[PDB]
Formats: C-alpha cells, structure tokens, sequence
C-alpha cells in the first residue's frame, strides 16, 4: 500500500496473508468464513507451497492473535489467463477453521445486483495489505489500508495499456500518490455500507504503483458471487 | 426520481430488492432481519463485515 494509514487494532480483521516457505508474505487474501479465503489466481503461481496467516498487523512481532493455517484445497478459476489476468480469482479451503477474535473476522459477501447498484456506486472502497509502500520499495512490515475512489469504467479503459475486461474494475487516483502495490495482490477491496464491510474486489494488477494517469485494477467480485458460492460448496 | 431501493436503500440496513412495487430488505449470512423488516441483527459472535472491538 502506497500512502494510506496503518490498520489499527480491529480495523482490517478480514485481511489474510499468504506466506511462502521462508514465512514471508507474497500476497493477500480476504477471510470469507472460518474455512475459506478469497485470493487472486495469479498469486498461486508465486509460491510452490504456501500457508495462510491471519490476525497479523506487524510482521516484526508476535502480538498473540496471529494464526497460520494450512491450505487443504486450492480452487482456481478455470478461465484464469496469465496474459490478461482475466478471471483473476481463487478460493482456498483451509485444513482447520479460523478462530474469529480480535483482528480476525470475515468480510460479508454481498448479493450481486445490490452490490453493483449500491456498493460499487459509492464514492470509495478500501484496499488493504502488506504490499510495497512505493513502486520500487520493500514490502510493509505493517498492515495498511487506503480509501480508493471507484473509477469510471470509460476513464479506466482510456487510461490502460492493457485490456480491462468486465471481470475487472478500476479504483484509486489519477495523480495522487496512493494505490495498492506489489505484495497487496490477492488482498481485500471492501466497501463500507452503514458500518458493515462487504467484499467488492480482489487486488489484481496495475502498471506500476500510484503512477500518474494509471489506476489500480481489481477483480470484480460481483461477477463471481455464484462461483464463490459454489466453491465454498 | 428516486423511489424504493433507490431512495436511501429503501431504509434497509443491508440488501434491498424491489418486489412488485415495494422494498424488500434482507441481510448477509450470520444476520437476521429484525422485526421491523429493515434492520439486520447479528445472530452470533464475529458477524461478517464488522471491525473487531474485543
Ligand atoms: C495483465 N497484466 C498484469 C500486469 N502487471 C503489470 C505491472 O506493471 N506489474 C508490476 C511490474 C512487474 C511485477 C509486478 C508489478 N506489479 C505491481 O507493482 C502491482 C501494482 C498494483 C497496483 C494496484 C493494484 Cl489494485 C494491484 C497492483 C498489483 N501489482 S502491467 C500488467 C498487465
Ligand atoms: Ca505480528
Ligand atoms: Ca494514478
């Protein structure tokens, strides 16, 4: 996350961190329920074996609430395309159920039509993660969040060197230097509606981080709500 | 002009659907619709979408 603020105690409880064999985070996820994590399909290519950490806010110290879960089943969208990152979505079934507690709670899955007409028409959503704090920097040891405006689909298409499919949407700023970044991939984009937070996107890709004339590109979760439902069985 | 679900979400806490010519409210899993048919009440600990306070 470039710019934004730390997640304070309790603020980003649906954040998950995918961690490699060296116990380093390489991608985010969103807690959907005690057994399921939502992430980006492209993240699965980034580590041969990986686990999921929840409850973590500071990767440099054990604040007691952190827990690592093994992944039992990886459910990757069969239409994921590395060349355009279309269908950039995966669900992970954990071997053991997550214990909800301070800093660990699921984000709500909304209903499709309501989400598209009412959530995605809000002014902003919130992206969070442990990703780089600038384009060429290192990952953040602190969980961060950032309010990002929803961006008109036309403007976003005009701004992009690469195709924006209907399974993607844009969020962020034209020139202000705030954006998700590398390492935030797979993480939550959620939208607040009356003090309840709903999953609206998955951090997917960008041409750099926070570049002028460029926006953050997210998987459009509302296009996959049936598929998510099915995947969680 | 804004009517039904397009006017302040139909007064619903969460999901609003327009059925015949009227608002129908509903809630995410782990909540129950209140007696007034609009508010959503969490039915257990750690309901989805709530920042944690304990
Ligand atoms: C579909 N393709 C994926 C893709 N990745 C592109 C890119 O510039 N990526 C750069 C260089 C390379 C290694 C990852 C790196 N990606 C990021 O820094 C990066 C920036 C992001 C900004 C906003 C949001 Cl929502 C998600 C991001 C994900 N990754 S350009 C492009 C088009
Ligand atoms: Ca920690
Ligand atoms: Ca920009």
């Amino acid at each position: 996350i470039v710019g934004g603020q730390e997640c304070k105690d309790g603020e980003c409880p649906w954040q998950a961190l995918l961690i490699n064999e060296e116990n380093e985070g390489f991608c985010g996820g969103t807690i959907l329920s005690e057994f399921y994590i939502l992430t980006a399909a492209h993240c699965l290519y980034q580590a041969k074996r990986f686990k999921v950490r929840v409850g973590d806010r500071n990767t440099e110290q054990e604040e007691g609430g952190e827990a690592v879960h093994e992944v039992e089943v990886v459910i990757k969208h069969n239409r994921f395309t590395k060349e355009t990152y279309d269908f950039d979505i995966a669900v992970l079934r954990l071997k053991t159920p997550i214990t909800f507690r301070m800093n660990v709670a699921p984000a709500c899955l909304p209903e499709r039509d309501w989400a598209e007409s009412t959530l995605m028409t809000q002014k902003t959503g919130i992206v969070s993660g442990f990703g780089r704090t600038h384009e060429k920097g290192r990952q953040s040891t602190r969980l961060k969040m950032l309010e990002v405006p929803y961006v008109d689909r036309n403007s976003c298409k005009l701004s992009s060197s690469f195709i924006i499919t209907q399974n993607m949407f844009c969020a962020g700023y034209d020139t202000k230097q705030e954006d998700a970044c590398q390492g935030d991939s797979g993480g939550p984009h959620v939208t607040r509606f009356k003090d309840t937070y709903f999953v609206t996107g998955i951090v997917s890709w960008g041409e750099g981080c926070a570049r002028k004339g460029k926006y953050g590109i997210y998987t459009k979760v509302t296009a996959f709500l049936k598929w998510i439902d099915r995947s969680m069985k | 002009t804004r009517k039904l679900c397009s006017l302040d979400n139909g007064d619903c806490d969460q999901f609003c659907h327009e059925e015949q010519n009227s608002v129908v409210c509903s809630c995410a899993r782990g909540y129950t619709l209140a007696d007034n048919g609009k508010a959503c009440i969490p039915t257990g600990p750690y309901p989805c979408g709530k920042q944690t306070l304990e």
